[PDB]
């Protein structure tokens, strides 16, 4: 009962990020302002959730097989190329970026990514690295390559047009991000907060 | 040429040493939670100076 | 009797003039 | 570490090509205007890639298992038939051509063409020939079938039209196109730029 | 060919490093000036060479089997000897060393390190660790132990000097520096720039 | 290079330049010997020096 | 009581080091017999401070 | 001697030459530290 | 396959300073 070894405890669930938001077409006027979501995939990334209050408990964690879904929430008749990238160095930020078609070669080119409209569902999958590594669960500290193994970047590719290719301007919300995971945490503890 | 080993080995070596004191903090100190903290001392080979390790 | 401390090794190298084929 | 052999490094990716635009009523007005792309498959046709980087740093390749991929940007209420096929050959080209369906025809002639509407997504395979030939990866020098092993042709078969039997005219974009590539790339070095 | 695979692509090369300088008589008057080169032996670390713009397509790497390479561009009757040595450090800085031959011990106590004169050729060997892990290859960041696998540290031990006493004192350049290297990237992408 | 006109193919299968110095060790240059296997690769187009080599 | 091993045993253990450069002092500076001293290290374990002997 | 080069000419320069290695092999016996 | 079409042979020789006797 009082046992001091260490063990993975891998376990499952299923989590609720945020809701997307596409930008429209008067926000839209760069190529910063076409990132709609810059969400670490850290464990500890999401409060209320169930993921973060387990991490909470432990010290360590890794993706076993993580992967992000889209769920629409507009109808057929509107159009939005979006593509969803994760990111497993977090220090790449496209924010520096100014060539918008280089930030969507930079997207696409990640191994993992997947190109969608934003009134279809598709599974982002998250890669996982080959060196054995594990990552902290407590917010983020000095650094960021310790905590988050992934950073999920979501591109508004065209704009938003109504039936026929004429354009929207009221950024209305698209759809829900959810994370169906399946991690391995590796130190019992408890996190301060 | 004077050439200097390309050879990395793992040497181990085990022994005991000594980490510091500690100070009970006592009712009159004892009157908030980081009073109850008596030694943080990292397990780091490096953090005990006077050792030999 | 730790072996292998700091060994250093020495190897001689002569640097002759107009080496010819 | 200094190895000279040459070896095949076969390597997957996926990448960003360039998005699609239907002509629509007042522009498609001969038989020349219904060739939306002219987009070669060399690896090195797309810049800011990483197919084109790492075809860079090589002076061989071959594809082992290339596909073009459609993402429409467009609801359902919209139609317009596409054509996409890949031609081993550069040097067939259909702007050559005044008979449209000729052109529809020997489209659809291609054994890896595929069909569909531009608010349907689809897989235009590539196909490889079969006597182990490689194509070089620099820009487009004196001869086209060095470089080039395939030239992705897209076509609007029907004319853009509204929820009814009514015609569209503003020419209105519909979607992107994705590679999702295996090459072999057979010679190291660095290609001038 | 959209192949969701994470596989590390060992693959081997050379590349051309700097031509290394000498300093002579007027510019060495201290003992950080004895330091010719400090350049890291991230995949990286070198612009214009292979093994960077390869890097520059992936997240991570692992020289599995690296080497430095020096090819003297001078006579052998100039004499002068070179202590050379990779900290697998970044952060170990002999700037601050004072005394000269303190920099020399601390040099020649390094594992993989070597000596030689500028009139012959060598070879420096990169001593990989032992935990298996990976390093980033992005423009280094807030930290550098995540990024570099090595510094190479290039030393002056004598004096410059020629066929007669003449003691050279035009800081001129000695040989350059080849990397015969050998290592695996793990996961495409594109790193900004 | 005359037999070479009496067949109409040919495959170098095995293939090595040898350079054979004529000077002494009191001379220097560092030369690179790199045999490019496509034809139409012309390195006078490069401008940059360290790009080149 | 927590007392320390009471054993005197000969550690003995092998390796090379670096000692210093050597400056011959050259026509003007020589002009003395002290001049013509080039090193005077002694061979004390620790007298090598960079050194991890 | 003097220090002269491939003429019988001395050099005035006070130059370097080398360095010098310690081949060792020692013993200690009594395990402690000293301050400092 | 004729042998010896055009065989060259390569041997270096060594041009030191000062050989003493
Ligand atoms: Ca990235
Ligand atoms: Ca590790
Ligand atoms: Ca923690
Ligand atoms: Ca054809
Ligand atoms: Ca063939
Ligand atoms: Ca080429
Ligand atoms: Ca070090
Ligand atoms: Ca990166
Ligand atoms: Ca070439």
């Amino acid at each position: 009962a009082r046992s001091d070894v260490n063990a993975i405890t891998v376990l499952n669930g299923s989590d609720f990020l945020t809701t997307v938001k596409v930008r429209g077409s008067n926000n839209l006027i760069d190529s910063k302002s076409r990132i709609l979501v810059k969400q670490p995939i850290s464990a500890s990334s999401f409060l209320g959730t169930r993921i973060s209050g387990l991490s909470q408990f432990w010290e360590r964690y890794r993706w076993h097989k993580a992967a992000v879904r889209y769920v629409p929430a507009v109808p057929n008749t509107l159009a939005c190329q979006l593509i969803g990238y994760i990111d497993t160095d977090p220090l790449d930020d496209p924010n520096v970026i100014l060539d918008v078609d280089q930030l969507l070669r930079q997207a696409t080119s990640q191994v993992g990514a997947r190109q969608w409209n934003f009134s279809d569902t598709t599974t982002i999958p998250l890669i996982v690295r080959r060196d054995d590594q594990l990552y902290y669960t407590g917010q983020d500290k000095e650094n960021v390559r310790f905590s988050q193994q992934g950073v999920f970047y979501l591109l508004q590719v065209t704009t938003l047009l109504n039936i026929s290719g004429e354009a929207i301007t009221n950024d209305l919300i698209s759809g829900s991000l959810y994370l169906d995971w399946v991690c391995g945490f590796s130190m019992p503890q408890i996190n301060p907060s | 040429r004077s050439a200097r080993s390309d050879v990395n080995a793992i040497t181990v070596l085990n022994g005991s040493d000594f980490l510091t004191t500690v100070k009970v903090r006592g009712s009159n100190n004892l009157i908030d939670s980081k009073s109850r903290i008596l030694v943080k001392q990292p397990i780091s080979a490096s953090s005990f100076l006077g050792t030999r390790i | 009797t730790v072996p292998n401390f700091n060994p250093i090794v020495a190897k001689p190298t002569v640097a002759p003039l107009q080496t010819n084929i």
